[PDB]
């Protein structure tokens, strides 16, 4: 057979694309954990993991497989609901939030003019997943990291939501693809540099990364909510924190560094002229290039997640809630009344072309 | 008054300096925010010196000619 | 007067015309009473819910049942799965019956 | 190989030096964990007093299998 | 705008299941009392490519077709059936001309539109060749009403927003005209 | 002194994005193009000898309501939602294949099955009081009561 | 197989048996999710996302925030299934049979060449036509900020 | 079935459970408005729904603030 | 005695009907990857 | 705009959730295989809180509440 097998592929083709998409995200997340220790290792004059697989390539494999084969500790044998439900919400939200990220023009699973709302809505479901982990527990350390966890995520959600809305206001579109294409002539890091610092600061808090680390602070509250997590509930929750790191690093690339747009249009043009547009080999190269530009921009921020962790001491929680309210929020509302003013003054109010 | 808190209606200039040193989180958020409405007020200056406003978009449906139907229209008939 | 029944694109929607004709009659000055506008009021309600027209569909369904008329031969052909809007069904000359692509536009 | 930070006395100082740059236990996949739930190796580094003994048994019992 | 409606195809088959949508056909053709017309067979991309030439050639009939809708006072579909066939015949006239005068210039342009998300900003090199060809062989021009001639967008020599990726057939055809024509 | 061992994970994360993007750009483009070649499977797969170079169609984004009307209009002409055709005259099957979807207009399931959301002063009168429905049924009855005139 | 029915039957089963406040807050989340999902499909995708952004992201995590503050302290299978089955039988919210059994369509038209999202029109009317409604809302929000602080703040 | 007031069995025995029932009750009103507005292709109904969601949020915040101060009022010894 | 007329009292405004009686279910006997579409124009 | 590709993604992620839970339940060695001392239920020592070793038994600031 050859004719009754081709249509089989055409009936399964769009499932292979999704698996290639999910594998694409998980490979980045899996090797983000290694890159965090490999990078933070070399800034501390260490080496980091280089013994598990040649040069430590199989380090995420060992850590995941080690925990996937640990004894799950349930309060009573049939309490799998309590342990898993917390991390499961967190993992689904951040895996569903990947559905709007485009790897090129139009290459996103969900394309709709409400992509920005879908992205902020999905993240807020993950916030609900985080606080549930401790709220079903009697351990004092685990239940400690709910009231402080709840407000930290609540407080820096306003700042992250408003920043996204200012960029959406400059293009007058809540579509991810339109925002990226709107940055052809200029990258929004040049006009809105302060928002990028505010976006990156807020992004750290939302993922509970240091220096906004007070939730899962080893010296303060041990593993935080994870001091009661082991085996699979630990990995799923740990994976969620690194899906968010990859996502929020990609989102900073999209909103301020042009997304998949090339660093040089000339180099992009010269490279693609070596392939014929009438053969599928041209489109693989463009897709590799366009995701390559995003990957390099995204990698720089996954680097900065680790880089700031190796350079800044952890910030005290009481001084952390007052930072986003008494410093960041007035600035963010000041700009949201500033950008419409400048645009109107020069008759440059945006329209979705 | 080497360090006294200024009174706004007697020392307007020093009152802002006190807040531009001790409350940078308030003074420059107000300064940034006011730069928006200030720029809106300078819109008439731009009209007379830089360029006119663009023509408004044709976002009101099909442009209907303001006249009566043509009577001698022929061609493309059945 | 305030705008009511605004379409999803900023213009008048399906039933705005009927509602406007009602307002013209009710606020008119040449009418002694509201009797002449009673039919226009029904049309605006009709435009929105089609209650009288759905009722007419119910009798034509019920009348055919009492006469034995075959539903497949009095009704109109339809397709329930959008993937099977095949070129054979659409009537194209050399159309296959293989399903169509409704994955990504 | 994730141990549990159970350093008690001067033996713990050498335990931290294994994680120092020169030896770098992390390069072999060794990460000290502060909880029995996330640890599978218990390293008793220091003197076990009578007063500490019941706590050591309790911490040991809370480690999920397999444990060393 | 991707809002769900009751009038066309929706986003997903899960919308159809909730609404219990039936996609209903009607075999009945039009009655013989209405003289037949040959419907336009062009797809989306060719129409967007020839839209401004349909506007230049069928301007009188399009205005008259719309003025019939304005003055029909709600009975537009029924009382403008004859005036609606002139527009269909006029537009078929233009697409038939482009196929018999500028077949390669036309096809190159709407292949570019099918390659670049149906956006006019991405296909200026192919579009400029098509406009130049149409002018000499049919006298049609592209004009955007409401602005001065010097400030039309498609004549902008250095646009701010440019395509990210080039159309090979457009760039190859353009430089050939830089030799054939720019003597 | 650039550490290459430190940058190995990044070169693998760079390949992760490229793997996903390279597949999506090419697979979706190939599928869109293939279905835009003709109305049957024996046309889509094979390439004719007298056919010229293949012009791929890139996936479309940032659409509106006209692109939902254009898509169905293209479907009735070529059998694909993104088919290509520039014939000045359509097929004679174009005049008898308009798809008009008919769907119900019933309230959401949650609005009429939730243990709490369905309880309300007016929702009981819709569900258990005949006052509204007897009044409206008069208008339906008087439709057929007026065909005699 | 309209599976949206089975989600609410499970939901309607646990609403009759919830004891503590953990399950009571669970009924809230278990009700919005069918509301959001049944709005995402069918009726309005814009208001499915507005609900997630405003209800789940804003008012739901406030409940669990104060439950940890308030306290955490402290039927028969025949009657429940009997009640749920009785609740299950009659699910017709309206008694216009033709309105519930006869389907309808709309006809599209090309007169709207300026196609923009619903949120474009809603902003177009809320910031122009009903600017009083918008301004009162910011006034109601203002009173809450004052209202919260006077109720809760100690000194 | 609900004419015997079944929904009273479905509301828990804490003040916070009443607050949730008020939200689930109002949620039904907004869903009804979104349903009508979309069928009619009317954005005025969607303006109403947006107001209902925003007003239903302010009601929650005030109610919780009263409940929070109600709780601390008992636990107000604070003589340590 | 039955009349064929629109359910709209007014007559000088065109109100096309928005209901229909369903007939053949064309894709009823379908499978997967290949509809076994029934003859739309007339019986099988 | 079509979203049948998006739907398959959400369905797959839903399937991925069941896989993560159960893969642990099918790969961990049987309690008899390791030490047999008991299941997580009876072994209440292992199924308990972590209090750094010593067994023990929210009046939060109003400022946190107003936040
Ligand atoms: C970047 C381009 C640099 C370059 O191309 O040449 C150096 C670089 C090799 O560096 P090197 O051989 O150590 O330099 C010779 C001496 O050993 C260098 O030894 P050194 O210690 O004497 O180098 C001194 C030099 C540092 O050495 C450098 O030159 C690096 C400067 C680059 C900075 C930006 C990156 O100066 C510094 O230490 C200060 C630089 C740091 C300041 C802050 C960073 C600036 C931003 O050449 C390469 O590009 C090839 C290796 C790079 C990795 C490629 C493979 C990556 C892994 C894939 C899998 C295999
Ligand atoms: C899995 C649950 C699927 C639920 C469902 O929607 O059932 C319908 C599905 C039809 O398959 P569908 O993907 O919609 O059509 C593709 C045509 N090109 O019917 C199916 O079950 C198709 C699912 C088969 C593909 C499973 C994954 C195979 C590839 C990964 C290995
Ligand atoms: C991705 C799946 C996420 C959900 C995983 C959990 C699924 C288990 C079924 C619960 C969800 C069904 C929805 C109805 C809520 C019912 C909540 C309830 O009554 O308690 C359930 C849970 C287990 O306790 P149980 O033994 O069932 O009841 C007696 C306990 N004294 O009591 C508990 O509180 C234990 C911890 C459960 C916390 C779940 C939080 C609420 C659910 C939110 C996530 C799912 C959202 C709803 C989606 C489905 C909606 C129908
Ligand atoms: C990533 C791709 C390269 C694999 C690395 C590798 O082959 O890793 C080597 C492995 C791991 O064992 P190790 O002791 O960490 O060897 C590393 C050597 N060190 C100590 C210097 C770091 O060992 C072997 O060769 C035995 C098994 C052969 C490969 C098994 C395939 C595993 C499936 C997933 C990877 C394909
Ligand atoms: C930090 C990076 C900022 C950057 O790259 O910008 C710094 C500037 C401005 O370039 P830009 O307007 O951001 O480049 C965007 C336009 N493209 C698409 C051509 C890249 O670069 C130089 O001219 C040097
Ligand atoms: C560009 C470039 O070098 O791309 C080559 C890529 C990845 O580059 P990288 O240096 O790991 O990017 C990471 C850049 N940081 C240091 C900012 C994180 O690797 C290969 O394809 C081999
Ligand atoms: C023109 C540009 C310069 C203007 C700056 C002047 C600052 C006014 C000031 O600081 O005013 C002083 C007063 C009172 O200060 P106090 O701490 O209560 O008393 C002073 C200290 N004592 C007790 C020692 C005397 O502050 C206020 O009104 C506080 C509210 C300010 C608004 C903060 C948010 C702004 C948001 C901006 C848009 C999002
Ligand atoms: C993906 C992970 C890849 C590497 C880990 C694989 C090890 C698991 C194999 C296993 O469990 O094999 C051993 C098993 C049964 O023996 P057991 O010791 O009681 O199994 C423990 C797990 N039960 C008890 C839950 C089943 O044999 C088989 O069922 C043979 C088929």
């Amino acid at each position: 057979m050859l004719n009754n097998l081709f249509d089989f592929i055409e009936y399964i083709e769009y499932w292979l694309i999704i698996v290639a998409f999910v594998a694409s995200v998980l490979i980045v997340v899996a090797y983000l954990t290694v890159a965090e220790r490999k990078t933070m290792g070399y800034m501390q004059r260490r080496l980091g993991p280089n013994a598990v697989g040649y040069y430590g390539v199989l380090m995420a494999v060992a850590d995941a497989l080690k925990l996937l084969s640990k004894e799950i500790v349930l309060p009573h044998n049939g309490d799998i609901i309590y342990v898993m439900s917390g991390p499961l919400i967190s993992l689904f939200s951040v895996l569903l939030s990947w559905a709007v990220i485009p790897f090129g023009p139009g290459l996103s699973l969900l394309d709709s003019e409400y992509s920005i709302i879908y992205l902020l809505a999905s993240g807020s479901i993950g916030v609900f997943g985080t606080v549930i982990v401790g709220w079903m527990s009697n351990s004092k350390y685990t239940v400690l990291a709910t009231v402080r966890t709840t407000a930290q995520l609540i407080s820096y959600e306003l700042v992250l939501t408003t920043v996204v809305f200012i960029i959406a206001l400059i293009v007058s579109s809540l579509n991810i693809n339109v925002i990226i294409e709107s940055q052809y002539n200029i990258w929004y890091i040049i006009p809105f540099f302060p928002l990028c610092l505010i976006f990156f600061i807020s992004a750290l808090a939302e993922t509970a990364r240091p220096p906004f680390d007070n939730v899962e602070a080893e010296s303060e509250l041990v593993s935080g909510h994870m001091t009661e997590l082991s085996a699979s509930p630990f990995v799923i929750f740990f994976l969620s924190e690194y899906c968010s790191m990859v996502l929020m690093s990609t989102l900073t690339a999209i909103f301020f560094f042009g997304g998949y747009l090339p660093f040089s249009n000339t180099i992009h043009h010269l490279i693609l002229n070596l392939f014929d547009q009438h053969s599928i080999y041209y489109f693989i190269i463009e897709g590799i290039l366009l995701s390559g530009y995003l990957a390099i921009k995204a990698n720089f921020f996954m680097f900065s997640f680790v880089w700031i962790r190796a350079a800044a001491p952890r910030l005290r929680y009481d001084l952390l809630i007052l930072f986003c309210w008494y410093v960041l929020l007035p600035i963010v509302f000041a700009i949201v009344v500033f950008a419409p003013g400048i645009l109107y003054c020069f008759d440059a109010l945006p329209v979705i072309i | 008054a080497i360090g006294d808190y200024p009174v706004y209606y007697k020392q307007p200039i020093r009152w802002l300096s006190y807040h531009a040193h001790t409350r940078p989180h308030v003074f420059y958020a107000i300064a940034v925010a006011a730069l928006g409405p200030v720029f809106m007020m300078a819109t008439p200056l731009r009209r007379k010196f830089l360029y006119d406003d663009h023509e408004p978009l044709p976002a009101n449906g099909y442009p209907l000619p303001n006249r009566s139907r043509d009577k001698t229209l022929t061609g493309y008939d059945d | 007067a305030p705008l009511q029944q605004v379409g999803r694109h900023g213009g008048p929607n399906k039933c705005f015309g009927e509602f406007q004709r009602v307002v013209e009659c009710m606020t008119n000055a040449k009418h002694d009473s509201y009797e002449p506008c009673n039919n226009l009021k029904n049309d605006y309600l009709e435009c929105r819910k089609h209650k009288v027209e759905r009722y007419k569909a119910f009798l034509m369904q019920k009348h055919a049942e009492e006469l034995g008329k075959d539903p497949e031969e009095i009704g109109a052909p339809f397709v329930r799965k959008r993937r099977f809007l095949t070129s054979k069904t659409l009537g194209l000359v050399d159309g296959d019956d293989y399903e169509i692509g409704v994955e990504k536009i | 190989f994730w141990p549990m930070t159970f350093g008690l006395a001067c033996c713990a100082v050498e335990m931290m030096h294994v994680s120092a740059p020169r030896y770098d236990q992390d390069r072999l996949g060794i990460i000290f964990r502060a909880s029995p739930r996330q640890s599978d190796i218990m390293i008793v580094a220091g003197t076990v007093t009578n007063k500490m003994a019941p706590a050591l048994r309790q911490v040991y019992d809370q480690m999920p299998y397999p444990r060393w | 705008s991707s809002t769900h409606t009751n009038d066309s195809l929706n986003s997903s088959n899960y919308v159809d299941k909730l609404k219990d949508t039936h996609f209903v056909f009607e075999n009945d053709k039009l009655p013989s009392e209405i003289p037949d017309v040959e419907e336009v067979g062009a797809t989306t991309a060719p129409l967007l490519s020839a839209a401004y030439f349909i506007g230049a050639k069928c301007q009188d009939y399009n205005d008259d077709f719309m003025l019939c809708q304005k003055e029909a006072k709600g009975n537009g579909p029924i009382d403008c059936l004859k005036e609606g066939r002139r527009v269909t015949r006029c537009a078929s006239g233009v697409l038939k001309d482009l196929n018999t005068h500028c077949s390669d210039e036309f096809r190159l342009h709407w292949q570019c539109l099918s390659f670049s998300n149906l956006e006019y900003k991405n296909c200026r090199k192919a579009e400029s060749l098509l406009n130049k060809c149409v002018f000499e062989k049919m006298n049609l021009v592209k004009k955007i009403p409401g602005i001065p001639e010097d400030r039309q967008i498609h004549l902008k020599q250095n646009p701010v927003l440019k395509p990210v990726a080039l159309h090979q057939d457009s760039e190859v055809a353009f430089k050939k005209a830089q030799n054939e024509n720019s003597i | 002194m650039i550490p290459f061992e430190a940058l190995i994970p990044y070169a693998i994360m760079f390949a992760g994005f490229c793997l996903g993007g390279g597949v999506m750009n090419s697979a979706i483009t190939a599928d869109i193009t293939k279905r835009a070649r003709g109305p049957n499977q024996e046309i889509k797969r094979n390439v004719g000898e007298d056919e010229g170079p293949r012009n791929y169609t890139k996936p479309r984004y940032n659409t509106d309501q006209w692109d939902k009307y254009f898509a169905v209009r293209d479907l009735r002409l070529t059998g694909s939602l993104r088919g290509q055709s520039d014939n000045a005259v359509a097929e004679e099957s174009f005049k008898t294949n308009s798809i008009q979807p008919y769907s119900n207009t019933r309230r959401p399931w949650v609005l009429r099955r939730h243990i709490i959301m369905k309880n309300s002063p007016t929702k009981w009168a819709r569900k258990y009081s005949s006052r509204r429905d007897e009044r409206e049924q008069e208008i339906k009855d008087d439709y057929i009561r007026g065909m005699g005139e | 197989m309209n599976l949206e029915i089975l989600d609410l039957s499970i939901l309607g089963f646990y609403s009759l048996i919830s004891s503590n406040s953990f399950e009571s807050i669970a009924i809230l989340v278990a009700t919005i999710m069918p509301v959001i999902t049944e709005l995402w499909y069918n009726y309005s995708q814009l208001f499915a996302l507005l609900y997630t952004l405003i209800y789940v992201g804003a008012v739901v995590i406030l409940f669990v925030f104060i439950l940890s503050v308030i306290n955490e302290k402290e039927s028969g299978l025949f009657i429940l299934i009997l009640v749920l089955l009785l609740d299950d039988l009659d699910d017709n919210e309206s008694n216009d049979n033709d309105y519930n059994n006869v389907y309808i369509t709309d006809y599209a038209d090309w007169f709207n060449n300026y196609n923009e999202s619903d949120l474009s029109v809603i902003g177009n009317l809320l910031f122009t036509e009903y600017a009083l409604l918008l301004l009162i809302i910011s006034f109601i929000l203002l009173m809450s900020i004052i209202g919260l602080i006077l109720i809760v703040k100690k000194d | 079935m609900d004419l015997i007031l079944l929904m009273l069995v479905a509301v828990g025995l804490n003040i916070i459970d009443i607050y949730i029932m008020i939200e689930i009750l109002i949620m039904g009103c907004t869903v009804n408005t979104i349903y009508s507005a979309s069928l009619d292709n009317d954005m005025i109904g969607l303006i109403y729904s947006l107001i209902q969601i925003i007003i239903a949020g302010v009601e929650s915040a005030i109610g919780l603030s009263i409940l929070v101060n109600y709780n601390r009022i008992r636990n107000s010894e604070e003589i340590e | 005695w039955w009349e064929v007329k629109s359910t709209y009292s007014n007559k000088d405004i065109f109100h096309p009907p928005q209901t229909v009686l369903f007939g053949k279910h064309i894709d009823r006997d379908s499978g997967l990857m290949y509809a076994n579409s029934r003859n739309r124009f007339g019986p099988d | 705009m079509l979203q049948d590709l998006f739907n398959n993604y959400v369905i797959l992620v839903g399937i991925l959730g069941l896989i993560f839970l159960g893969v642990n339940y099918f790969i961990v060695e049987s309690p008899r295989m390791d030490e047999n001392n008991g299941n997580i239920s009876d072994y209440i020592e292992k199924s308990g809180p972590f209090e750094c070793g010593f067994s023990s038994f929210n009046p939060i600031p109003i400022a946190f509440i107003l936040v």
